[PDB]
C-alpha cells in the first residue's frame, strides 16, 4: 500500500512556485511602471 | 505409516527476535498530518500571500 510520488509530479509543483514568482514581478512592473508614469506627469504639472 | 485426520491446524511461520519499541522520530510533531497535506499548505501559504 506504499507509494512515491516522481520526479513528473515534482514538476508541476516546481511549476507553481516559478509561475507564483513570476506573477509577483508582472505586478510589481505593473505598480513600477505607473508609478514613474505618475512621477513624470506631476513633474510637468 | 498410515496417517489420520488432522486434529489440529499448523503453517509456516517466521521468528525473529522482536524488535524493542523504537523513539518516535525527532520531527514527529509533523506526524497528525499527512506529507500531502504539509505540502498542499506551503502551496497555499504562498497562493494566498
Ligand atoms: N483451531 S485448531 O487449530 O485448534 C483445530 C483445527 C482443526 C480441528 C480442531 C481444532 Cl481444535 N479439527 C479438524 C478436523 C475435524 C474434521 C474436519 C476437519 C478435520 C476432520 N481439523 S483442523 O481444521 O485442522
Amino acid at each position: 500500500n506504499s507509494y512515491s510520488y516522481g520526479w513528473s509530479f515534482y514538476f508541476g509543483a516546481l511549476s507553481f512556485i516559478i509561475a507564483e514568482m513570476v506573477g509577483v514581478l508582472a505586478v510589481h512592473m505593473f505598480i513600477d511602471r505607473h508609478k514613474q508614469l505618475r512621477a513624470t506627469a506631476r513633474a510637468t504639472d | 505409516i498410515d496417517f489420520s485426520k488432522p486434529f489440529m491446524s499448523l503453517g509456516i511461520s517466521i521468528m525473529i527476535k522482536k524488535p524493542q519499541k523504537s523513539k518516535p522520530g525527532v520531527f514527529s510533531f509533523l506526524d497528525p498530518l499527512a506529507y500531502e497535506i504539509w505540502m498542499c499548505i506551503v502551496f497555499a501559504y504562498i497562493g494566498v500571500s
